[PDB]
């Protein structure tokens, strides 16, 4: 016998106050009690689990269930009031490695480490909350009684506590083998190199000869599958990745979760499929929680699938990372609030691509839509190669710099170069820091009342034009903004406008391009149409001539 | 010191579970060097998944330096850890350190490294160095040491560093010193010849009776430290649009100061004039403004510090790389204003110069108060969160919110 080193054991504690689970044991055919016996028997010869005396109180139910062709019986030690009373784990397999950011190996070999996992002793003083009955034949004789050794299957903590002491046991061989890659998951390991195919075996057994020192027997996986690997829904091929081939759905009736299917689809699509849109498909799905309700798709729905099926026409593929090229993103305006982007290292072979869709909002400009889609392409390049990317925006340098230096929020866009692909963002209306000398002046005003919703808006200015329009069915702050239109209506090129509305002041110095209410766009189709717009605030019933003389026209 | 001090969390309370976020792989590759450096010296050790907690963990490049600091985003931790007295029922803020003419901070907290942490505590500060695309399993580590960052290092060590400092203290009872986590604030009223020496004999006093940043020294002069009172402007012709602006401005300024009158200023106003066209003032308008730039040289009234409130600090960008901001605890009342201009290295840099900002009013609001505001900044979530760790020079972390619509404000501290 050549002595094996202990795995190191985890310490497991129920969450705290509560106890062990006591959950009574279901009655059992004879035939399905035959089996289990049988099974439990050779799971105690291989030293999983353990006879128990009755002074133990826990107990979790078993089962034994039949397989279609495999004319068997297998147990099923339903764990779930156990693991309800478990401590949380450090879960160390949130985020899976992304391909793009992979580097090619030219040899690859993957080991089953099944075997493996039950040499993972657990915590002894955790093993009786294990505790399980096999009910006797006809209940004439106690129930035997077990208690697992090794991490259980369904029970919480099994897949942290395998994965970190896989790692553990492998962190000595990486570290002094440079020149491979291992990674883990499930109970497959994977080991990569650049060593040519002989001289990569050779540390393959390496390996197997240092994991025999704790013991664990690792042969090479059943019929090696042959390229690609499908792993975590990709294809990993030697030289390209891919998404495993996606299939849009015909159908003349589109329902609830048939749309939910169908925006996971296109999502997972979009990270290597250039200039997908998913907007008004995902705009169908406002309100609704009945996954059977069946929904119209409107036209621009109809135009936006049929674009998509389009795009998946053929297989897009990217390639892998070279940390020795450098790191390129280029974005693209689609409209309606939608952006699209590729990420490279030499022209026409992206890594991959992705999508931005606007945040919900009332206001907002193409500006600041670049500015977010900028901070999320740089988030999500800083996780898969550990760098922000150089950026190729549709933005002139003077745009952006007129844009920051005047913007009174903070901002700011990393390194980055003007790529010349219309549709361009451009700024299209700023306002003026100082009064138009010669232009007109007009000061506005509105108001309404809130028992009849009957409003008045209008202006009066230094040349002795006025304008006063009833309104009806509006509020204060409509009727505000309703003022401000009319004046912009009525001037000039260049126009100086007073205002005491502190609501109209907030939506226009935002600076939107793009509204929801219909009015706000109105104002803005004026302002690109002005040479020359001085916007004044003045507070309100405080004498100031005009301003007074505006305000009680308007307020009946 | 072998000995520790039981600690706990608050009633109800789980350890923090923080997301680490991105690093880039500078520091990443700089925060493995340090932490397996600090695990040779017993100051942390490997975990296994027994521990479900997380604290953010990133590398900061102190101010005039060139090699990287680990610094541990205890916010969370902090919040949960109980509130200290023990040894004492508190140390009160020292009042005098903001009127010295000279201040000199210093990074005192290697020393926190010599006292062990409650072993049952040590699980609470676990954190995690990522992997570059999770291509590998995330480094996990906890402290055994009291770390820097953490609210219970200065309380726990407030007795050693008494001892330490006793000496100096003896010999010079006209230093102030305050001591806020991390950092040791050194204030005295010499002139800055032998100051620096000065504070050059606390370095051999730490050295001798116990570091890879206590050779420097961030001074800074807080008897000349401006504020920036409500001005009104002086003009010889005053256009409608002037007029306007005053008249809104006083408006303003009437919430905070009494008996502020615009009736007068208002009867100019009279009328639908053109806003370029120049309005003589009269003499009850004339008057008015006066009475009205006398009352804005006092102070406001009914303006106290309470301790038992939070500080507030909001901040508006002026354009041309100039910031105001204003410290309070109740709108309209505030304890400090100011102005800052040529924020260095960050012309053409709107979040540095912001950060930078932030890193400014914090060490003043320690200086004066003894705690960190929480801000009100001017920039949109997801540009700050992007990018604020690349300029981060400090080695406390306050809190902040977001402004997302435009204050009408930033013209009247223009
Ligand atoms: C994340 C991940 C998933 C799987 C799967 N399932 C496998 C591995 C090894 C893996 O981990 C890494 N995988 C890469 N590269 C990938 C593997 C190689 N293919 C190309 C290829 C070549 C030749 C063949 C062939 N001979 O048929 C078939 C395919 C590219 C993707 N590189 C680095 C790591 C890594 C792991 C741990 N620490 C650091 C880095
Ligand atoms: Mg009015």
């Amino acid at each position: 016998m050549v002595p094996i080193s202990p795995i190191e054991t985890v310490p497991v504690k129920l969450k705290p106050g509560m106890d062990g689970p006591k959950v009574k044991q279901w009655p059992l055919t004879e035939e399905k009690i035959k089996a289990l016996v049988e099974i439990c028997t050779e799971m105690e010869k291989e030293g999983k689990i353990s006879k128990i005396g009755p002074e133990n109180p826990y107990n979790t139910p078993v089962f034994a269930i039949k397989k279609k062709d495999s004319t068997k019986w297998r147990k099923l030690v339903d764990f779930r009031e156990l693991n309800k009373r478990t401590q949380d784990f450090w879960e160390v397999q949130l985020g899976i490695p992304h391909p793009a950011g992979l580097k090619k190996k030219k040899s690859v070999t993957v080991l089953d480490v099944g075997d493996a996992y039950f040499s993972v002793p657990l915590d002894e003083d955790f093993r009786k909350y294990t505790a399980f009955t096999i009910p006797s034949i006809n209940n004439e004789t106690p129930g035997i009684r077990y208690q697992y050794n090794v991490l259980p299957q369904g029970w919480k903590g099994s897949p942290a506590i395998f994965q970190s002491s896989m790692t553990k046991i492998l962190e000595p061989f990486a570290a002094q083998n440079p020149d491979i890659v291992i990674y883990q998951y499930m109970d497959d390991l994977y080991v990569g190199s650049d060593l040519e195919i002989g001289q990569h075996r050779t540390k393959i057994e390496e390996l197997r000869q240092h994991l025999l020192r704790w013991g664990l027997t690792t042969p090479d996986k059943k019929h090696q599958k042959e390229p690609p690997f499908l792993w975590m829904g990709y294809e990993l091929h030697p030289d390209k990745w891919t998404v495993q081939p996606i299939v849009l759905p015909e159908k003349d009736s589109w329902t609830v979760n048939d749309i939910q299917k169908l925006v996971g689809k296109l999502n997972w699509a979009s990270q290597i499929y250039p200039g997908i849109k998913v907007r008004q498909l995902s705009k169908l799905l406002r309100g609704t929680k009945a996954l059977t309700e069946v929904i119209p798709l409107t036209e621009e729905a109809e135009l936006e699938l049929a674009e998509n099926r389009e795009i998946l026409k053929e297989p897009v593929h990217g390639v892998y990372y070279d940390p020795s090229k450098d790191l390129i993103a280029e974005i693209q305006k689609q409209g309606q609030g939608q952006w699209t982007y590729q990420i490279y290292q030499e022209p026409f072979k992206n890594l991959k691509t992705g999508k931005y869709a606007r945040m919900r909002g009332a206001h907002t400009n193409d500006v600041k839509q670049l500015t977010e889609a900028v901070q999320k392409i740089t988030t999500e390049s800083i996780v898969i190669w550990g760098k922000t990317p150089k950026f190729k925006l549709p933005i002139q340098k003077e745009t952006w710099e007129t844009w920051w230096t005047e913007y009174w929020q903070a901002t700011w866009i990393p390194e980055w170069e003007f790529v010349n692909t219309p549709p361009l963002v451009k700024l299209w209306y700023q306002l003026e820091k100082e009064p138009i000398v010669g232009a007109e002046t007009f000061y506005v005003d509105g108001a309404a009342n809130r028992e009849t919703k009957l409003g008045k808006a209008g202006y009066v200015t230094n040349k002795g034009r006025q304008k006063v329009v009833p309104l009806t069915n509006t509020t204060n702050q409509k009727t505000e903004l309703q003022a401000i239109y009319l004046a912009l209506q009525d001037s000039g090129l260049e126009v100086n406008i007073v205002t005491d509305s502190q609501y109209a002041l907030g939506i226009i110095q935002a600076q939107p391009d793009k509204s929801e209410s219909e009015l706000v766009n109105q104002i803005i189709e004026q302002l690109i149409k002005k040479e020359k717009v001085y916007l004044a605030w003045v507070p309100a019933h405080k004498g100031i001539g005009g301003n007074e003389q505006v305000d009680k026209l308007v307020s009946a | 010191p072998i000995e520790t001090v039981p600690v706990k969390l608050k009633p109800g309370m789980d350890g923090p579970k923080v997301k680490q976020w991105p690093l880039t792989e500078e520091k990443i590759k700089a925060l493995v060097e340090i932490c397996t450096e600090m695990e040779k010296e017993g100051k942390i050790s490997k975990i296994g998944p027994e521990n479900p907690y997380n604290t953010p963990v990133f590398a900061i490049k102190k101010k005039d330096s060139t090699k990287w600091r680990k610094l541990v985003d205890f916010r969370e931790l902090n919040k949960r850890t109980q509130d200290f007295w023990e040894v004492q029922l508190g140390i009160p803020h020292p009042a005098g350190l903001k009127k010295k003419k000279s201040v000199t901070v210093l990074d005192v907290g290697d020393a926190y490294f010599s006292v062990p942490l409650d072993e049952d505590f040590r699980k609470y500060t676990a954190f995690t160095i990522p992997s570059i695309n999770n291509e590998t399993p995330g480094i996990r580590y906890q402290y055994n040491v009291l770390p820097q960052g953490w609210k219970g290092s200065p309380a726990i060590f407030q007795s050693s560093m008494t001892k330490i400092l006793e000496p100096f203290k003896k010999q010079n009872p006209d230093i102030v010193i305050y001591q806020y986590m991390d950092d040791l604030y050194v204030g005295s009223d010499l002139e800055i010849g032998q100051h620096r020496t000065k504070i050059e004999e606390l370095r051999q006093h730490l050295l001798r009776w116990g570091p890879p940043f206590l050779w420097m020294g961030y001074e800074l002069h807080p008897d000349k430290w401006t504020v920036q009172p409500i001005v009104l402007p002086e003009k010889d012709s005053w256009t409608v649009n002037d007029i306007q602006k005053l008249v809104g401005k006083l408006n303003w300024a009437s919430q905070i100061y009494p008996g502020i009158k615009v009736r007068q200023l208002s009867k100019l106003l009279r009328g639908t004039k053109a806003l370029t066209e120049v309005i003589p003032l009269t003499e009850e308008a004339e008057l008015e403004l006066a009475e009205n730039r006398e009352i804005l040289k006092e102070p406001v009234h009914g303006v106290y510090y309470d301790p038992s409130k939070d500080l507030i600090a909001e901040i508006q960008k002026q354009g041309q790389g100039q910031w105001t901001y204003q410290i309070y605890q109740e709108p309209f009342k505030n304890l400090k204003t100011g102005k800052y201009a040529r924020m260095r290295g960050a012309h053409t840099n709107d979040v540095k110069q912001l950060t930078e900002a932030v890193q400014k009013i914090t060490t003043e609001s320690i200086v004066i108060w003894g705690k960190t505001p929480k801000f009100k900044l001017p920039i949109q979530k997801e540009t700050w969160e992007t990018w604020w760790t690349e300029y981060w020079q400090a080695t406390w972390i306050p809190e902040w919110e977001f402004v997302n619509t435009p204050p009408l404000v930033k013209l009247w501290y223009q």
